[PDB]
């Protein structure tokens, strides 16, 4: 039943399994097995699995990995993708010294721009945005990938689960214990990767939830109820917090021009509400002259 | 780096 | 949070389209019926409240039951299995902490074991080529209660609570899409609790007027109607918890003036 | 795989392996699987089965037996389909003492009827007509069954198989050896049918092709120009064949009513071109009456 | 025999559109070509020539290789691979004495072992989901052909000859359903052969005109006054035949009036 | 009784 595919090699690892690079023995085609390991006795299928693959069926477009089968056996799941060249973390420690080029950086986040707009049309929060996450291919493209953390979400939403994107790319609202959260924690993440693009480091290096939180305090200012209203009665926020000043984005990301400066600062408001949307971030004026360059592999 | 959250 | 609102609306109703039920698949099973499906569901109603499971949880088991008995003639004695296993995977699908498989289990009684709940969830899963994510009438409801003028809470417990009910009894309302008989409840809630009707606001966005809705709207109204004498009574008595503020204790209207 | 069936038991043998009464042991369903012996280093998926498989799946009718599933391995191929009470040649067998109830016949005669119309009208010849072909239910149904030599056809047709149809429902332009057959031959088979279910055994059971031509010849009369243009110019056919002369229908099916003699010399007419269709056999004023009584099993 | 004609006519019109291959899939495809394929179809046209295996064969073949290629990447050192097994799974479903799978394998010269094209057969079937009825251009030429006043040998060849012509190339070909290309091809044949039209016959029966046939025409006339020079050229030798009338050898329209 | 006729 995977009689038809021969390992490649080990291209990742993680929570159930593995990732290997195989190859169709009879068309050639190269694909990425996820491996889900199930048993009996134990819980059945995942529920981690059931819904990357049920929000995967809904998510056809250029800029989301294409699932392309799913080997359902008795003894383990395997999810068969299409296998992009690489994930952005690996692109990116590979470009540290050069650094990606401009043009690219756009076409990049232009393209995760349309992958999360229609993730979120399609009412699918992915929430685990970050660079290892992402796949690039040789000509140009880059996808979403990674959808073991999403769910389908409801208009308006109830609270869903706490423990939702890793920490470097966490939004403040999920951090400060809100009740909701919606598809603005998702734009956090991509402002986050936007400006990692950008100065070839993470933006918010947290080594815990204080941390992280006061990583995002010390750039952007100490968030107050004149810019986020609500934000002072928080679960988890206390008065006792340092009150930061916002750091100017020169500082912050220096390489970027004013669009791209005014494109990362709507995607890192503080209020969830007024955070820019995927789909106006598409209308911003950082894309008019958007292109989409090879990457140099 | 963190892992991504688990269930 | 409006940005993705119409979108959200546009593709549930393609959805509902393509995640229905087969409308006269029980007059295919040979062992089953709906009176017996109506028990099933009714339990599902109980096992929801003993573990909190949230009422979409519910409303998703009940369309993946139809949806499996639609291409799966089934006996008698494997109902409830089909159904523990749908109410399994509408609560891995979208509850924060889904019930354990062995707990499923003991809710059966140890009618089946823990290796026939896990294979029938993988029947299950290939029977509905693994597309869990359908439409409910719970989720058009809520995108229906944003349109009230002001927020009621009671029309909001009293438009749940006819919903449910439509899910008890496949004939009538398998006829029906999710989205209409969502109109009909939000209407006959609205209407038994402050005498207003279904709003413009709503006949612009989903299309549907009153007229359109009233062939499900008949049929909601007598369910409403003979509610206390039906046999299956796990959802009037829920809905008298204070949380619904005991929406299932108002009079439905006699008449509504259609 | 097959991890889900019991086999329960032995319901018929053929040419490719077994047929077993099976349930699925999940839901309780009751089949009948039909296990096709594969192989490799032989030809693959036997034609036979390439052509029961594609045609059944667009034979959707309330007289057609139902396909439920095809479990394809690497070492064997399973048609599942739904379980039905015993074939025709069973309850004719078990009723040879009574014989069929006269409404029975004509209800089993009209839905075989509308079966093999739905078949030619979906351009599909069924060439193996007999009673242990077609599957009787509890309730009053019969439907038609075993389309392994089954074939879609084109219009106008060509030149098919010549070895097709068990030797007592063939028709007589097989055994003559003619270019060209078409849906006529299945309406001579159902013809055959409609006889034995009337007087309790085979209307022409021959031991040999001359044989059984000679059995049509006896009860038909020898066939001339006249009654078939073209006859005698046939391949097989020989101007030494005795000349019988056709035999009164109430000698030949005693039991039968007028209007049932009617449709019956229909369905037997020599010239394939005059018999009738299935369609218009739908028509014949034998089945004004028509109920759908329950068979005493 | 026409009782079932009409019947069978709606039917087929009913399946091309639902094993219909997808238009664009070739630029989906990283690395094969239109090129590619039209050598591909070429080489199968040879190995019916070889074989003796029906012009319907040939034509299921390409359907089957063009919906595979609709879902599957393939790499260029196995597009053959999935050829032949298209060509044994036709030959299977069509032919009274199809080629043994040995033969298949020389056929390729032993490039792939008799185990490949074994297993290459079985992902076919599962890629079409056993769906090999497909209606082709052939089936809807030989009905068209029963319109002719009277019955005219050469225009059916050549309509046959411009029907496989149509195979060679998926651009333009794939943008148009078999029925009008068979309406197409058997219109030019007929105005090439005799200097009539599309018959009004066949324009009741089909719904088509020579209107709505235009752009299909259009292509098959530069196709057909273009073929001589094509790089692929067995269909215009395997035409050559008295078999064919030699059609391949009449001389194209120079304009067709429209 | 005979066997159906075999490919
Ligand atoms: N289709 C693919 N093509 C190429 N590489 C891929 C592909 N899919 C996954 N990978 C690699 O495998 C890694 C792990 O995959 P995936 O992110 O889907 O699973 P995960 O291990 O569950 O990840 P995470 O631990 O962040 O939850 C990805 O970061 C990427 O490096
Ligand atoms: N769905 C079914 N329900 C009940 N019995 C069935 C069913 N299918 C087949 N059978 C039984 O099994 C016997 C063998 O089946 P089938 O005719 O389909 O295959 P076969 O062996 O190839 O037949 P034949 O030898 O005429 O070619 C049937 O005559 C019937 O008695
Ligand atoms: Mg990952
Ligand atoms: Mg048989």
């Amino acid at each position: 039943s995977m009689e038809n595919f021969q390992k490649v090699e080990k291209i990742g690892e993680g929570t159930y399994g593995v990732v290997y690079k195989a190859r169709n023995k009879l068309t050639g085609e190269v694909v990425a097995l996820k491996k889900i390991r199930l048993d009996t006795e134990t819980e059945g299928v995942p529920s981690t699995a059931i819904r990357e693959i049920s929000l995967l069926k809904e998510l056809n477009h250029p800029n989301i990995v294409k699932l392309l089968d799913v080997i359902h056996t008795e003894n383990k799941l395997y999810l068969v993708f299409e296998f992009l060249h690489q994930d952005l973390k690996k692109f990116m420690d590979a470009s540290a010294l050069t650094g990606i080029p401009l043009p690219l950086i756009k076409s990049y986040l232009f393209q995760l721009l349309q992958g999360l707009a229609f993730c979120h049309s399609h009412r699918v929060l992915h929430r685990d945005l970050k660079p290892q996450n992402l796949l690039i291919n040789t000509e140009g493209a880059i996808k979403l990938a990674d959808f073991g953390l999403a769910r389908a979400f409801g208009v308006p939403v109830r609270t869903y689960t706490h423990e939702v994107v890793t920490l470097w790319y966490r939004a403040p609202e999920i951090l400060l214990g809100c009740k909701y959260y919606s598809t603005a924690v998702d734009i956090w993440s991509l402002g986050c990767i936007f400006a990692e693009m950008v100065t070839r480091r993470a933006l918010f290096p947290g080594d815990s939830e204080i941390d992280q939180l006061f990583r995002i305090f010390r750039t952007l200012g100490t968030p107050d109820e004149v810019v986020w209203p609500g934000v002072t009665s928080m679960p988890d926020y206390k008065p006792s917090f340092p009150k930061w000043a916002r750091q100017d984005f020169s500082k912050v990301v220096p390489p970027l021009d004013e669009d791209g400066r005014s494109l990362l600062s709507q995607m890192l408001h503080y209020d969830p509400n007024k955070r820019i949307s995927a789909k106006a971030a598409l209308a911003h004026p950082f894309f008019q002259d958007v292109t989409k360059p090879v990457p140099h592999l | 780096h963190h892992a991504s959250p688990r269930k | 949070v409006p940005d993705y609102h119409e979108d959200i609306h546009t593709y549930l109703r393609e959805m509902e389209v393509k995640c229905k039920p087969k409308v006269g698949y029980m007059k295919k099973q040979p062992d089953i019926t709906n009176s017996m499906r109506a028990i099933l569901v009714d339990w599902l109603v109980e096992v929801g409240e003993e573990y909190k499971l949230q009422n979409e949880t519910l409303h998703l088991a009940v369309n993946y039951i139809d949806r499996f008995l639609s291409s799966m003639s089934v006996l008698r004695g494997k109902l409830q299995l089909v159904g523990t296993a749908a109410m399994l995977l509408a609560s891995k699908f979208e509850e924060i902490y889904p019930p354990e498989v062995a707990e499923f289990v003991y809710i059966t009684d140890d009618t089946y074991t823990k290796k026939q709940v896990l294979r029938m969830e993988h029947l299950v899963l290939k029977v509905l080529t693994f597309d869990l994510a359908a439409p409910t009438v719970n989720q058009f409801l809520t995108q229906y209660f944003l349109h009230q003028q002001p927020a009621n809470c009671k029309v909001e417990s009293l438009a749940m609570f006819l919903g449910e009910l439509s899910l008890i009894d496949a004939d009538p309302y398998l006829k029906y899409l999710p989205s209409v008989i969502a109109g009909a409840a939000f209407h006959l809630a609205l209407y038994t609790v402050t005498g207003q009707s279904w709003p413009e606001s709503l006949i612009r966005k989903t299309g549907y007027t009153l007229e359109s809705l009233k062939p499900c709207l008949m049929d909601l109204h007598q369910t409403y109607l003979k509610a206390p004498q039906h046999a299956q009574q796990s959802i009037r008595e829920k809905y008298k918890n204070s949380k619904y503020h005991g929406v299932s204790l108002l009079n439905p209207p006699e008449t509504l003036n259609l």
